[PDB]
């Protein structure tokens, strides 16, 4: 299956996120660190290992996907690489976004920065840094992405995906 | 300093 | 009681406002250098008439809010709102801001001037103390 | 607990869980810290398509108590859900050092 | 009341909107590779924003007349929120008073510090010139 | 110890006083190493005119050795450090703040670390480190500062926003002084244009804060505090340059419920007219400014006379038929923003009330710069 | 200015160029002006490796002078004996600064108690933003005991100004490394290719141990290489893949969610805490050409 962004119609004052990766527990902490916080929509959030999801109805829309890639180890990267092939095009379109986890201690990264580097920039997405082991990070890593995930819902007046999309655009 | 209030400021 | 659900309307409205046009672009848009000029020229345009549309609603929207004060200047006069102890606050806070405004206008003015004459000594005394040195290295 | 939370693919969570309690057990397990594999099997995946001779290797795992970290493999989603039957039987076949031909 | 007309309005939106994905739903998927990933998003870009140009050129500003009530009550929390706003940034600015106050106090300890180091270097230079 | 300890012509222990440095300023013995004089201000005015290469080399190296390895998040996760790291980066704030410049192990630092900062642990101490940035080309400096600097300012809370803009106006303000005394010694229009795509640059990130904060006017202080700073180029550092905020900023302030927001943009106007009307009799003298900006600014003014007091509120911006106000109801329109009934003057007039010609009752209060423009606009 | 020329390639190092490919290492004949033994006594030891800061003001004709004030400071901080020497034929090129070595002898010939070793091979990415007041030696490598290593330091540091930081190998550097030396051609085989990884499960511990012949290596190297006299990082992706694949054919665990730790081959033995250890003479030039890349980029 191919999962598209506008197959179902928007819930009442409702967002919901998406989180792909190969380690829970990272995933299950960002999560809750997400959750912790209070504000002004209902957020919802999924987590999956890989693409494509198990066939179910009532699963609601998706308005941002995550791809979680851990630094330390090529199998996070090998899926990433491979479930990157089983979403379309529109849904690229200021919808994706990845978090490179593990850059902090350089001794133990097993993937240089600059392949992630291609990786990111040839897919036209957001890049983001962030090392989950660190709760004051992991709170504002968080927070940072709630205000994204609200920007890409549709409840900021004026701002929608597209723009945000030319808003982070790298010069080079 | 303007920083250290804006500081003392945010974590109340 | 009704506030709360006016509020309410009000948000899904907004909302819903931005999700029909983005499914109203989606739609149209269904049916390497020289491209990101394009780009560029396409997303200043959007800025500029984005631009244009907010600063007439916002000014549409002060001139009513201004015309339904002025209507009621009466009833707003004798037993008018709690609202007399924020309008006194105001009137209070805003004195001190633009006091403590001047003030810092002043001391920037001052902080410019010694700044400039702290740089000229500086550089005079830099090329004499070279010139001294390479006169004592001289010799 | 939190029920905004979506747990995906928590069948296979459950299906591994499941496994990994029928092959472990739950008895606390006994304390080792070796074991040593010796294979000489042929390689199999192109490359080395023409060659006819074994591939020779020597592993050694070792831990301050082994059959405790390999509990946590699975859940860890390290390795699959069913473990290899060399790593199983250590205590059912009562030995620590093994060695496998073709 | 305006309640029904902002009643109806989103109403009809939301048919306007049923309409819109049912006729959207009728397009297949596209997937990408990693060869012919940038040159494919660059063109669906390009046409997004030609596409949303025209959509923002044809918006008007609407009407829709209120009351006068929920001015009055939009009004009241405004000014409410001012108040904090306000108060917030007196404090602000009474901070950078007193610390514009101190850097111009050691801008002038060090001016005088620089004003009689330069007139003794330029007394020193002056008496090896004349020896 | 971080900062090496002080260890040794004339002998450098006999160094203690004032006199002694101003009699032995010509000779001098230099430190075996130069961290010990991070903190020695004796040694600091010795140094301030040496520019000397293999000292500025070991300055360099010992620095950003020192700050790879007590940094916190980079190359090592080690939150032991805590206060020492602060006390460091406060140290090298304030000796560079002498010098009137900065080192380049910094910029490397910044370069180094910015991409892998989250913006909370040291947000003080890097936001000024930055504005101590030695001048180059904007095209040259945007793809290492300035792209994570926008992506990491459009995610955050609106205090970061503040923050960062108060550290641009500091680095505006230093460049500017730099740039001032060069003249009294890449061409003078070379250099110009990064200080026009700076503001330009600038201009746009306050644009779209703006659109995304939903109007909040305590980040309309900041912004109007900028431009402050910006109105007075030409006169305060006589350099030929003027550049107007974009019409955005101009409208949201205008129709603003604050006071001192108006009296600010009272203020900043009467400064563009007197800094275009300096510059005006001197490029005659010289003789280019271009005159669209000149047309931009009359626009500006006649929006600011008719909503005052011409009762004209209908400008080139406010484009509004007045079909629009017959259908909703409104009849009085052309003096209802004017000085009587505006909203943001409702205060003012509702203490008049209780108590006609109450403009002086108004400049009393406090409202100088709306009575400065007023002196300069009529007369 | 060559302060400016710094900054320049400082801000160079940026992560979009794409890093180039290696050449394959070639067997050299060393120069014939180096004592055999010399290079008999640097191998088969294990060194600790450190990034170096370029000395000020280092003078090659007064070495009598810097050992006897090192030996009354070593004296001072406490029947020994400190003994500068110069080593030959161990520079990459001619531009390269002569290396050197310090010792420490108990008399009762005596015995060495500590060697320290200071080089710079292809160099020529660091000389060219240096004074002539400077000697650039990035590459540190110490044999002995810690304490006399911080001590030696220490007076480094307070007599030519310079700084010692530790060098660190990482995950990829190892593998690299392991590809290329598994490419070398080599006549007889002394020692089995092995791999040392780490498995994350930080509740417990362990640790796994691959071993194999070299010459099975060799012929699986043959396999997939294609470039001739180059290496490439595809076919080191697939030289990895390969075991990858065998182990989990036969224990089904996914050995690439681990972390590589030791690599020791046929030519030298590299530890991720920064210990090296060299067993032939004729590839020397060839890894500390790489370790001086090492530090040289560390230390910019």
């Amino acid at each position: 299956s191919v999962l598209r962004p506008l197959d179902k119609l928007p819930g009442l004052n409702t967002a919901t996120i998406l989180l792909v990766g190969t380690e829970d527990a990272l995933l299950q902490q960002l999560a809750d660190s997400m959750l912790k916080e209070d504000c002004a929509s209902e957020l919802k959030v999924h987590l999956a290992k890989s693409l494509p999801l198990p066939s179910s109805v009532n699963r609601p829309r998706i308005d941002l996907i995550v791809f979680v890639v851990n630094l330390h180890s090529k199998y996070s990267l090998q899926n990433t690489e491979e479930s990157l092939r089983h979403v379309d095009a529109s849904f690229f379109l200021g919808k994706v976004c990845f978090l490179a986890t593990g850059a902090g201690r350089e001794s133990h990264c097993s993937i240089h920065r600059h392949t992630v580097v291609k990786l990111a920039h040839t897919y036209q997405s957001p890049l983001l840094y962030c090392d989950l082991e660190v709760e004051g990070f992991r709170a504002t890593m968080a927070q940072r992405l709630v205000r994204v995930l609200q920007i890409c819902a549709g409840h900021v007046p004026g701002v929608s995906a597209l723009n945000l999309l030319s808003l982070l655009r790298s010069s080079e | 300093g303007v920083l250290a209030h804006l500081e003392r400021l945010e974590t109340q | 009681c009704s506030e709360d659900r006016m509020t309410l309307l009000l948000r899904l409205r907004a909302q819903t406002k931005q999700q029909l046009l983005e499914y109203k672009s989606m739609v149209d848009a269904s049916e390497e250098k020289q491209i990101e000029a394009k780009i560029e020229d396409l997303e200043n345009e959007i800025e500029e008439v984005k631009v244009a549309f907010e600063i007439k609603k916002l000014a549409l929207d002060r001139m009513r809010l201004s015309t339904a004060l002025k209507k009621n200047l009466e009833k707003i006069s004798r037993q008018s709102s709690v609202l007399m102890d924020n309008m006194k606050h105001l009137l209070e806070l805003n004195k001190l801001i633009m006091k403590s405004q001047q003030e810092s206008w002043d001391l920037e003015e001052k902080l410019l001037d010694i700044r400039k004459k702290r740089l000229q000594l500086k550089q005079a005394s830099e090329s004499k103390l070279l010139e001294i040195q390479t006169e004592k290295n001289k010799q | 607990m939190d029920s905004r939370i979506i747990h995906e693919n928590i069948v296979e969570k459950e299906r591994v869980q499941r496994i990994t309690q029928e092959t472990f057990g739950d008895y606390p397990q006994p304390q080792l810290e070796f074991a040593q594999y010796k294979l000489e099997t042929k390689f199999k995946s192109s490359i080395l398509a023409e060659r006819e001779e074994p591939l020779r290797c020597l592993i050694k795992f070792s831990s301050p108590h082994l059959l405790e970290a390999l509990k946590s493999l699975a859940p860890a989603g390290i390795a699959d859900a069913p473990l290899s039957p060399l790593l199983t039987c250590i205590p059912n076949k009562r030995m620590n050092y093994f060695k496998i031909r073709d | 009341n305006t309640e029904e007309e902002l009643i109806r309005e989103c109403e009809e939106m939301w048919k306007d909107m049923e309409e819109c994905q049912n006729k959207l739903s009728l397009i297949g998927t596209e997937t990408l590779t990693d060869s012919n990933a940038q040159l494919s998003l660059l063109i669906m870009q390009v046409k997004c924003l030609t596409a949303e140009l025209s959509q923002w050129q044809k918006k008007t500003p609407e009407t829709i007349p209120l009351t006068e009530d929920v001015l009055i009550t939009l009004g009241k929390e405004e000014f409410q929120k001012l108040r904090q706003d306000l108060e917030m940034v007196l404090s602000t600015k009474e901070s950078k008073n007193e610390k514009l106050k101190e850097d111009l106090e050691r801008e002038q300890r060090w001016l005088d510090e620089q004003q009689q180091i330069m007139e003794s270097l330029n007394v020193l230079h002056s008496e090896l010139k004349n020896k | 110890s971080v900062i090496p300890v002080l260890n040794s012509s004339f002998p450098l222990e006999q160094l203690q006083s004032f006199p002694q440095l101003l009699q032995n300023i010509h000779c001098l013995e230099l430190p075996s190493q130069m961290g010990s004089v991070l903190n020695n201000s004796l040694l600091l005015h010795y140094i301030n005119c040496v520019r000397d290469e293999p000292v500025l080399l070991r300055f360099y190296y010992w620095l950003s050795q020192t700050l790879q390895e007590e940094c916190i998040w980079y190359k090592v996760n080690n939150y032991e450090h805590g206060k020492e790291f602060t006390n460091f980066l406060d140290t090298i704030i304030r000796a560079e703040c002498f010098l009137q410049e900065g080192f380049y192990s910094c910029e490397a630092f910044l370069y180094k670390s910015l991409p892998l900062w989250d913006g909370l642990c040291c947000r003080s101490q890097f936001l000024q480190l930055v504005s101590w940035i030695p001048f180059s080309s904007f095209s040259e400096v945007k793809p290492l500062l300035f792209d994570h600097l926008a992506q990491l300012f459009f995610t955050s809370t609106i205090y970061f926003k503040c923050s960062v803009l108060q550290s641009l106006k500091e680095l505006l303000q230093n460049w500017l002084l730099w740039l001032s005394m060069d003249i009294h010694m890449t061409t003078l229009g070379g250099s110009m244009n990064s200080v026009s795509k700076l503001i330009h640059y600038v201009g746009w990130l306050s644009t779209t804060a703006m659109r995304l904060e939903s109007n909040n006017t305590f980040l309309l202080h900041f912004i109007l505090d900028f431009y402050e700073k910006v109105c007075d180029i030409y006169i305060n550092y006589n350099l030929p340059l003027v550049v107007l905020f974009p019409p955005g900023i101009f409208y949201s302030a205008l129709l603003s419920l604050d006071t001192s927001i108006l009296n600010q943009l009272c203020f900043i106007m009467h400064r563009y007219r007197k800094n275009l009307t300096a510059a005006k009799k001197n490029e005659l003298v010289q003789k280019n400014f271009s005159s669209k900006t000149y047309q931009e600014f009359n626009h500006y003014l006649t929006s600011m006379v008719g909503c005052l007091w011409t009762s004209k509120p209908f400008g080139k911006g406010i484009y509004i038929d007045p079909e629009i106000l017959e259908k909703t109801g409104v009849a009085e329109y052309k003096n209802s923003l004017n000085v009587v009934h505006h909203p943001s003057f409702l205060s003012y007039a509702v203490s008049f009330l209780l108590q006609s010609w109450y403009l002086d009752y108004l400049f009393s209060q406090g409202l100088q710069g709306l009575k400065l423009f007023i002196r300069s606009s009529v007369h | 200015p060559l302060q400016k020329r710094l900054e320049s390639v400082r801000k160079q190092s940026s992560f979009i160029l794409t890093p180039p490919r290696r050449k394959i290492p070639q067997c050299s004949q060393l120069q014939e002006d180096v004592d055999p033994q010399k290079v008999a006594f640097l191998l088969h030891k294990q060194w600790t490796l450190y990034s170096l800061t370029p000395l000020y003001k280092f003078s090659y004709s007064n070495l009598k002078e810097y050992s006897r004030l090192l030996n009354a400071f070593i004296v001072a901080e406490k029947n020994i004996k400190v003994i500068f020497s110069t080593l030959l034929g161990m520079k990459g090129t001619q531009r390269d600064p002569e290396a050197f070595l310090v010792q420490i002898v108990s008399k009762s010939e005596g015995k060495v108690l500590w060697t320290g070793w200071f080089c710079c091979v292809f160099g020529d990415s660091l000389l060219e933003t240096v004074s002539e007041d400077f000697t650039c030696l990035p590459l540190f490598l110490a044999n002995g005991a810690e304490s006399n290593t911080a001590i030696i330091g220490t007076w480094f540091q307070k007599t030519f100004d310079c700084y010692f930081s530790p060098l660190a190998i990482n995950a990829f550097n190892l593998s690299w490394m392991a590809a290329m030396w598994t490419a070398c051609k080599m006549d007889h085989y002394v020692a089995t290719t092995e791999f040392l990884w780490s498995v994350p499960c930080s509740p417990q511990s362990l640790d796994i141990s691959f071993a194999i012949h070299p010459e099975d290596a060799k012929a699986l190297w043959d396999s997939v290489h294609k470039t001739p006299g180059e290496v490439t990082q595809e076919e080191v992706d697939l030289f990895m893949d390969c075991l990858y694949s065998h182990f989990h054919r036969h224990f089904k665990i996914h050995l690439s969610a681990t972390r590589l730790v030791r690599v020791s081959t046929s030519v030298a033995s590299a530890h991720t805490d920064g210990k090296i250890k060299i067993l032939c003479h004729k590839y020397l030039i060839g890894v500390l050409a790489y370790l001086t890349e090492l530090a040289i980029f560390q230390i910019e």
